[PDB]
């Protein structure tokens, strides 16, 4: 099997990847969330015009006409109503997985501190036998290949 | 444009309003503090 | 024509949780493979090496 | 400077707050002492050698 | 100046206006003295050297 101690980088290399994928996907939710934002002002707004259409309308005692506006005021409102209930639904979910972001943010970061920490033990090591074996080969015992060998010879 | 307005504001994470509260409410304190030596010292 | 542009507001939104959610494991599932408890791959591996 | 005044409102939200990076300032100070004795086993490692 | 003659609406402003530059005063002061120390340790490298 390849060495997992090099699948470190790749694996959080392959990690890094998918942060700004994240990142970039959860900006895109909120464009959506101010989209609506302004879609339903206008629409409020066409209803405000209507409301002071309809409202300068039963001036002079002609109801009539204020009638037919409001009537049609409400249409709006009736859509207006919809979308306020859906763009609060919307906020607790963007703001729930910022915190989801944000906690795995240090994670990884934290994580990432101790990577190099056990490699540079693990280098410590490797080496820690490695000069050590040669050593029994020279410990002088006849445990050691040469000292002995030398020494008889 | 909505699309990369917001995308920037993630990289720029905007303060808490705890922060600008402290810090309107301590320039609140700065500006009458500062301002409560000058209407002293210079009355 | 309103129930059209309606409906397609939420496509994308769905399609923002998903590709919220797909990562989500993704990024997770590693995490397990180095939560260190050997339910991890490598890092018990690397202690007992 | 929070509570002065009489205004602990404002306090009680900084301390709580503060704590926040409290709990991470004890995880790190516990674990940069433990690294000094492997630092300084590993000195005396080559030093022998 | 400004609060002369009873007129502190003039100074408010300016006063207000003149920390904006001690914010920033501050923040320089603070980071040339730490400077200091560092070409200082640095001299006594070369000079040492």
């Amino acid at each position: 099997q390849e060495a997992p101690e090099d699948l470190l980088e790749r694996l959080l290399g392959e990690m890094e990847l998918e942060l700004i994928e994240l990142r970039r996907a959860l900006a895109q939710t909120i464009a959506t969330f101010k989209s609506t934002e302004r879609q339903r002002d206008a629409q409020q707004l066409i209803a405000q015009r209507w409301y002071e259409k309809a409202q300068a309308a039963l001036d002079r005692g002609n109801e009539q006409l204020a009638r037919e506006a409001l009537g049609q005021r409400q249409s709006y409102q009736s859509h207006t109503e919809a979308l306020g209930k859906s763009l609060g639904e919307q906020r607790a979910l963007v703001e729930q997985v910022r915190g989801q972001l944000q906690k795995l943010e240090r994670k990884y970061l934290e994580l990432k501190s101790q990577k190099n920490l056990y490699l540079a033990r693990l280098k410590s090591a490797i080496a820690a036998q490695k000069i050590e074996e040669i050593a029994g080969n020279l410990d002088n015992a006849s445990a050691s290949s040469l000292f002995e060998r030398i020494e008889t010879k | 444009i909505l699309e990369l307005e917001a995308e920037r504001e993630l990289l720029n994470p905007p303060p808490s309003p705890l922060d600008k509260k402290f810090e309107q409410w301590e320039e609140q304190q700065a500006v009458e503090a500062t301002l409560a030596a000058m209407k002293a010292r210079r009355s």
